This record gives C-alpha cells, sequence and structure tokens, in this order.
C-alpha cells in the first residue's frame, strides 16, 4: 500500500509528508527556522559599528526568528498540567490511567 | 546564485579559468550558454527554412474497362438527403429504416 | 536607518580583510623562521653524521 | 507577389528583431551568473601568500 516515492517527489515529499500517528503540522512546516548566521552577523555588525569584543558578548541576544511555540502550551495550560501530575504520579499513565485528562485534551484540541 | 561549487551548469567554461585568449572574442563564457541553441551559432536562414517547398507526386489516372463487366455494383451514400422531408429531418434521422 | 546597517556590514567586511592580512602575515613569518632554524639544525647534524 | 502580397516578411523581421533582443538578454545573464561564480574565490584568494619569505608585501596584490 505504502509505494516507494522516487527521488524527483521528495521535495514535495518534505513538505506534504505521508500521514502518521505523530504528524507534524503540515500548515507550519515553511515556518520552521533556525539561523546559523545569527551570532556572526551580529558580531559583524557590532564590529563594524565600532564595538570590542566584550560589548558585543555583552549585548549579544538569542535569535527570536525561530520556529514558533505551540500555542496549546498557552491555551491548554492548566489540562496539561494536570495530565503531567497524573503521569507523575502513576508512572506515565501505564494501563490507561491518564486516559480522562488525555481525552478531554484531545476533545477539547480536536471537535469532532 | 547561492551554491557555485554545486550548479555547474551555471558556472564559467574551463576556458576562462586558464588567463589567456579587429574585434577579439569574448573572455567570460558560461555553461548555461548550453541551453540555447542560437547562443553561437548564427541565425542565418532561421525564418527561411520552412518556405523551401516540394510537390506531391501522385497521379490520379486507372483505365476504366467497362466492356469486361456486366453487372452492377454496390454503392455508398455518403451524405442524407435534405432535398426531401427537409423540415423533418432533426425528428426523423435518429430513427433506422 | 537602513544606511546605518549597510556601513556596519561594510566596516566589518573592511575588518575582516585587514585580520585576515595582518594574520597571515604573522602565520607565515612563524613558519619560515621555524623552517630556516631546521635547516641549521640539520646542517650541524649533517656536520656531526659519521659514515660512507 | 513581393510588391503587394506580402506581410510574412515583416513579420518575420519584426519577430528575428525580438530574437536578437532574448539573445542578448540571456548572454549578458549567463555573463553575469559567471562572473559571480568567480567572485566567489575572491574570498580564497590570499594575497599575502604571493609573499617571499623574509621579503615585504607588494601593493600589486591588492593590499
Amino acid at each position: 500500500a505504502a509505494s516507494t516515492i522516487p527521488i524527483s517527489q521528495w521535495p514535495s515529499l518534505l513538505y506534504a509528508p505521508p500521514s502518521s500517528p505523530a504528524n507534524p503540522a503540515v500548515e507550519a512546516l515553511p515556518e520552521m527556522q533556525f539561523d546559523d548566521l545569527h551570532y556572526p552577523r551580529q558580531m559583524l555588525l557590532c564590529r563594524g559599528a565600532g564595538y570590542s569584543l566584550e560589548q558585543c558578548n555583552r549585548m549579544a541576544q538569542p535569535d527570536a526568528r525561530v520556529t514558533p511555540e505551540n500555542p496549546a502550551e498557552k491555551l491548554l495550560k492548566e489540562e496539561a498540567v494536570a495530565a503531567i501530575a497524573c503521569l507523575s504520579q502513576r508512572e506515565g499513565g501505564k494501563d490507561e490511567q491518564c486516559r480522562y485528562y488525555i481525552e478531554r485534551m484531545y476533545k477539547l484540541a480536536n471537535k469532532e | 546564485p547561492f551554491m557555485w561549487r554545486q550548479r555547474a551548469y551555471c558556472a564559467p567554461v574551463p576556458s576562462a579559468f586558464a588567463s589567456q585568449q579587429g574585434v577579439r572574442k569574448p573572455l567570460l563564457r558560461s555553461n548555461s550558454e548550453s541551453l540555447s541553441v542560437f547562443s553561437q551559432i548564427p541565425d542565418g536562414l532561421l525564418g527561411h527554412t520552412t518556405s523551401v517547398t516540394m510537390g506531391n507526386s501522385d497521379i490520379f489516372f486507372l483505365p476504366k474497362p467497362s466492356n469486361l463487366l456486366k453487372i452492377a455494383l454496390p454503392a455508398f451514400v455518403f451524405m442524407p438527403n435534405l432535398t426531401i422531408f427537409t423540415r423533418a429531418f432533426p425528428f426523423y434521422a435518429h430513427t433506422s429504416a | 536607518n537602513a544606511f546605518s546597517s549597510f556601513d556596519a556590514c561594510r566596516t566589518g567586511l573592511l575588518k575582516q580583510q585587514s585580520a585576515a592580512v595582518e594574520n597571515s602575515l604573522v602565520r607565515q613569518n612563524m613558519a619560515d623562521v621555524r623552517a630556516k632554524a631546521l635547516f641549521e639544525r640539520r646542517a650541524v647534524l649533517l656536520d656531526l653524521v659519521e659514515g660512507k | 507577389r513581393l510588391t503587394f502580397f506580402d506581410t510574412e516578411s515583416v513579420a518575420l523581421q519584426s519577430r528575428l528583431r525580438y530574437a536578437e533582443k532574448q539573445k542578448l538578454f540571456h548572454q549578458e545573464l549567463d555573463r553575469e551568473l559567471a562572473a559571480g561564480h568567480i567572485a566567489s574565490l575572491v574570498a580564497e584568494y590570499d594575497p599575502v601568500a604571493t609573499r617571499l619569505p623574509f621579503q615585504p608585501m607588494q601593493d600589486r596584490y591588492r593590499v
């Protein structure tokens, strides 16, 4: 059923991957970013402005242009904290002990 | 203009790295010129090659000896007769006699 | 506001070029001095070498 | 025919001038790209390596 994807179809596979039990956000895959030039660029700009290496290292800050945060972490805060409490108490949810909280979260997020 | 060592098609020809050669030929040329037809060759006689015409060669002649034959032969009907029942033709054309 | 960033990147490139020249000169001179010393060591060892 | 019954010549001449413009555009573009490829080597270029040992560097090689 799952047939081979030739090499010519890989660029579409990267941004429209097949279905899995653990999928990513395909709509947000073009928004995942991590700059390897952030700190070099920052240093270059500051040294061109005229600062010293120590001043540049004190003024340096980490990149905000990274992959965005999951909105579930701000919307489903209490539910997630309760689920983590249940997991910590019941050994990771073995034999269906955090199904209550997980199902509440799933319903809240999915809505049929 | 981003991956120079990986994009060889957009790179200069090896005669360009050599630093040695009225009007002279250009010193810098790309390999991407291979993707054009009339880059190096001229466009002479470009629009005049489809104008060299030659006539056909078929002769429509065949002797017709009817003295050999004494029977009629069948013949096709090519089109429907519109000179008769013209007004009804769309209404009876779908039927078979 | 844009010319400032442009000038900054520009001066950064210039500083990079200057630093590269200086560092390459220093490294080159160190290597050449080391080679000369090795040559003199070889000379004395060839004065001491023995056999035929 | 040529004096009174031809537009093909004019149309083809126009189209060939268009083709000339297209040709020269593509030529210039390819040349620019190759020039950028060569410009990527200026970073690898080191004018200190031209220096001879125990000699000064020459401004000829763009200090």
